[PDB]
RNA sequence: GCGGAUUUAGCUCAGUUGGGAGAGCGCCAGACUGAAGAUCUGGAGGUCCUGUGUUCGAUCCACAGAAUUCGCACCA
RNA sequence: GCGGAUUUAGCUCAGUUGGGAGAGCGCCAGACUGAAGAUCUGGAGGUCCUGUGUUCGAUCCACAGAAUUCGCACCA
RNA sequence: GCGGAUUUAGCUCAGUUGGGAGAGCGCCAGACUGAAGAUCUGGAGGUCCUGUGUUCGAUCCACAGAAUUCGCACCA
RNA sequence: GCGGGCCGUGGUACCUGUCUGAAUAUGGGGGGACCAUCCUCCAAGGCUAAAUACUCUGACUGACCGAUAGUGAACCAGUA
RNA sequence: UCAAACCGGGAGAUAGCUGGUUCUCCCCGAAAGCUAUUUAGGUAGCGCCUCGUGAAUCAUCUCCGGGGGUAGAGCACUGUUUCGGCAAGGGGGUCGACUUCCAACCCGAUGCAAACUGCGAAUACCGGAGAUGUUAUCACGGGAGACACACGGCGGGUGUAACGUCCGUCGUGAAGAGGGAAACAACCCAGACCGCAGCUAAGGUCCCAAAGUCAUGGUUAAGUGGGAAACGAUGUGGGAAG
RNA sequence: GCGGAAGAUGUACGGGGCUAAACCAUGCACCGAAGCUGCGGCAGCGACGUUAUGCGUUGUUGGGUAGGGGAGCGUUCUGUA
RNA sequence: UGUGCAAACACGAAAGUGGACGUAUACGGUGUGACGCCUGCCCGGUGCCGGAAGGUUAAUGGGGUUGCAAAGCUCUCGAAGCCCCGGUAAACGGCGGCCGUAACUAUAACGGUCCUAAGGUAGCGAAAUUCCUUGUCGGGUAAGUUCCGACCUGCACGAAU
RNA sequence: GACGGAAAGACCCCGUGAACCUUUACUAUAGCUUGACACUGAACAUUGAGCCUUGAUGUGUAGGAUAGGUGGGAGGCUUUGAAGUGUGGACGCCAGUCUGCAUGGAGCCGGCCUUGAAAUACCACCCUUUAAUGUUUGAUGUUCUAACCCGAAUCCGGGGACAGUGUCUGGUGGGUAGUUUGACUGGGGCGGUCUCCUCCUAAAGAGUAACGGAGGAGCACGAAGGUUGGCUAAUCCUGGCAUCAGGAGGUUAGUGCAAUGGCAUAAGCCAGCUUGACUGCGAGCGUGACGGCGCGAGCAGGUGCGAAAGCAGGUCAUAGUGAUCCGGUGGUCUGAAUGGAAGGGCCAUCGUCAACGGAAAAGGUACUCCGGGGAUAACAGGCUGAUACCGCCCAAGAGUUCAUAUCGACGGCGGUGUUUGGCACCUCGAUGUCGGCUCAUCACAUCCUGGGGCUGAAGUAGGUCCCAAGGGUAUGGCUGUUC
RNA sequence: GGCGGCCGUAGCGCGGUGGUCCCACCUGACCCCAUGCCGAACUCAGAAGUGAAACGCCGUAGCGCCGAUGGUAGUGUGGGGUCUCCCCAUGCGAGAGUAGGAACUGCC
């Protein structure tokens, strides 16, 4: 479960969408650094932001 | 880490697969058959393995690959019913 | 009877890469000491249970027999 | 016979990041002491059970065998 | 999962004056003793959990993360 | 408000126990949640006829049973 | 009466536990798997009895278009293992040549395999057409039994073993007459209305016993007519060869 | 065919008994089943005709535990004749 | 071992009650159980009791955050008892293995070496409490896994188990 | 003898049976201690907290910085109520100025206002803290006093807010009570196994068991993903085991993972670049109906890379996973009437059950009973016979020499079934156990004697073997004991 | 060498011979263009020298693969005996052995 592990559950941010997105990070740099363009159930490319 | 103790496989379970695709009425685009996945190339009907042959008929409808290396993976050269 | 262990130079015992038989003690001698003692050094002392078999060659394999010891087994 | 544990330098034992073999004691020697004792320092001392297999390389993996120990099984 | 405490040189720990990193023990050396012991003196040994931020500068502020420990929760 | 019982009673049933504690009809309660605004009705006092039950007793009836049947008991029976 | 009273009372307590369960005749006539269930000697949807409804053309005993690889065979993984020849390495004896021994490789003869192969069945089996069949196959829905087969022989697999677990073949107990085999669950032959006639099967056919002391040919002489073995034999007969 | 083969109150193929009334290799005729065929009397299923599961004809014809289905008669009382 | 008593201890739902028409040269709760010899090694691991820096220890109220209120999240503050250390084994208990010296051989005896602290000297011990054990030596008997005496490393005998 | 009649075993197992006592079991109920609320009032002392008033303002080492603080410095022009000064005092502990005190030199204000070791003026923010005082208030200890309890007729005495006690919470708690804690299993027990993937076994589809023989998964990873360019490996040989150059080399390398299958101008290696693990909705696949989940294959709209076709629904494919209730996370809907909150669902993801289709948590039972079952062992019988007993074949060797004249290894082939281990169809709806004893009935693989075979039989004396019951097998001490 | 047909018996090895027609090697890198380190790759240019590696022809069948003529063991399938076991009928026939093809064909 949660702790000391590479694996980390964080949801997107689209910003005006409605969120929903799973997609884990190991520790391994890079650290402060998401992931990039995605679609969610709304206006088409809007921004991402896994991190939270 | 490494393997051991020669031998042949490993001991399974119990085969899942069958033989659909009549492949003398309708048939549309799709696996026809089914035993191991990933393989492309037939396009229709190209029932060709090594032996006293193989063989499929009618139906017009383009591509349609088979399973894979078994029920005559290879790639024969288009046919349909008599006139579509 | 059955099962296990043991059976190397006087004594007590080590010794499985199968191809060196060895140590302690004891015995004799040397060195030392006035000398005897004890250390210390040297030498001698082995059908390494017996036969047979296995190997190029076996103390150290296999088999059979004998002895010792222990457990077990059974008495009008 | 069955299963578990154990089988590292004389003794008692640590040692799993697989790639250093180590500690205490003992033995020899140095130092010191008139000297012997005891510390202290140094050295020697280990087929790390055996064979084979696995890896670039294993004491530290896998398999087989042997020994020790315990529980169990057998015993007119 | 939630909350508290803890996370300084090998070990055990002090250190909120934000601006000295320190003590005991241990280790090495010196002095002493014939010597060894114990005192005693001296030296070495600190990414003071990690990153970032706040300040002129922080072990000693704030935030985030991790370790250890305890209570609690779960353990169809 | 605290601790319980009980109820179909759900934070929205009723009641008991401890503690606290209003206003007052220019007032207050209720309409199955809480608080200000509608509709209805007003507790913390009391009384109140009538509409079904059973079956000892009397009578009647029953396509009920028939004296190892039926009430244990058609003969001294709840007696021997 | 007590490791716990008596009587009656709320018990005709609850049980996946045992037993019980009675008239005639006629037709047909089993099984021992899966998913889930407080479920496993219980049901429901399903493998199997029966009845009603619904749909629709096969199915399979055949043939035709596919998939598997076991038996066997061959020779094959691996780990053993027979001989000879050739080449390379190490050790010992004498000469830098040769001889002897050991391990690895290749070839031929020899061959090896519970985890293989240059080759290779039977066979079961998916999809589509026929002789046969024409309404069978197949589609739906209701009500069930049901997922505790076993034993003997043979061949096994696990198993260091007990009146097994678990597979395979066959055969019976099942749902079998009649009948012979002396008797007999399964060996052989062959399949039940009544009364009756004829002819056959089982088997038997000299007598009790009903049926030929029947045909052709031969053997044994042993009365063998049936337990019998690893082993021995000028008992005897037949055949080939120096 | 034989040697390898010793044990239990009376010994033999069902018996008598048979050189075949044995046994082995064949074959023929009969007795012998509720078998097969024929004369007088059935059931279930399906087909034809039919309102009919009533008849006629036609193919199959008839063993059975557990179990399924169906017919039946003995019986009491109260209807209507 | 508990208790000066409106006591300890015990009975009852309550009211009350047994022991007290008693009172510690009392009574209640237990072990041992006579008499005689007695009496050695260890507290590393429970129960009870006492002390105790620090750690653990609800809700209301109080503080912070959140929300024009309220939920929620969080902090701070906490008796008796307990963690803390110690005493106690007439507390439940634990007492394995090895080498040397030394003997014709085996054991006992003594010291050490190791493990888990000690490893057992009084007595007496294979004893109704030791497997191995019909243990070893021996009495006794023609012979006795019986018994008695001794040794005794004491598998799983040993101290008011 | 009719496995006689009859009185349905206490041994043993079974039957998710009963009871008992008892642990380091669960869940609760008395009781004890204590805090607090109602029964606990007054006086004294201690500590914490809130509020008010009063006084001062608590922090530290050197000119480029002064100083709560900080960044700007040092003898720089204009502030409240007499004290500022230069040598003068206090109520909680340390400094700058303030008041009714007392006065001179220090100048009138001022001090103030450009020295390194002694240094600058104006209105929210870490102090805003600390120290003292008054009021309200929480906890602890002491004294006193009305409740309460006991003794006494009463007066009154003793005890004393300890209490007595009611209620509740947390901890401790054998002092008390239940096998509830599954199964398989060469009886049972000990030892080994119940989820899932991948050979052999499964006997050529399929499907198929056993504590069946072999071996593993419960994760890891942004890359071991994708694309492109170049390149192609093990291993062996030669020159120098690391490297480099040449040759041989379908490949035995490698490709994340237990194996099979696939692959080399490659899905392998190296390098660069880049990142399709996108959204929505259907058809198909798992004999035979059955969900989640998975996979192959389209369509509609759109992300990445490539010239493009095309490739992705994670890592070549097959193990790495798990419900309901509840909680934590993302848009809406929802309760006389309205606002502010607390509450109640659809889809999906994450967190735990690895005795892993899944309970929150362990144990004895000889006093036994009852309803059943062979689907449960310890004996006797039966099969087998590895063990056991005995024989045979070949025969080394021993035997002074001499296999074969006793003895007789290695190896091979058999008989008996007295021994033992023991594959559970027979009896546990039960032929109660060993041995002995006593009593009745039916047989033979024997020591002496008798008749024989071999001889390590010269003779004698012996060894071994066959035959034979005809007669005879009659006794004690320890132990319940059988050998 | 050019240009066609048939079009997996053209898998894979190996031999002879010919055309300065053709073609790779080779040679040279001024430039287009290009190599992470190397015009080796990539790309461009000229042709001194051969045929040592193409191509045209043509000679061996090793080995792979595709066909054909002959047949024992093995095996499909149903009855017979027999202690086991074996036999018969019938459809084929392990594997060995004898051969076929290394291109074929038109035109300049």
């Amino acid at each position: 479960a949660k702790g000391i592990r590479e694996k980390i559950k964080l949801v997107s941010s689209a910003g005006t969408g409605h969120f929903y997105t799973t997609t884990k990070n190991k520790r391994t740099k890079p650290e402060k650094l998401e992931l990039k363009k995605f679609d969610p159930v709304v206006r088409q490319h809007v921004i991402y932001k896994e991190a939270k | 880490a490494h393997k051991k103790a020669g031998g042949s496989t490993r001991n399974g379970r119990d085969s899942e697969a069958k033989r659909l695709g009549v492949k003398r009425f309708g048939g549309e685009s799709v696996l026809a058959g089914s035993i191991i996945v990933r393989q492309r190339g037939t396009k229709f009907h190209a029932g060709a393995n090594v032996g006293c042959g193989r063989d499929h008929t009618l139906f017009a409808k383009a591509d349609g690959k088979v399973k894979f290396e078994v029920k005559g993976p290879k790639n024969r050269k288009f046919i349909s019913i008599e006139a579509e």
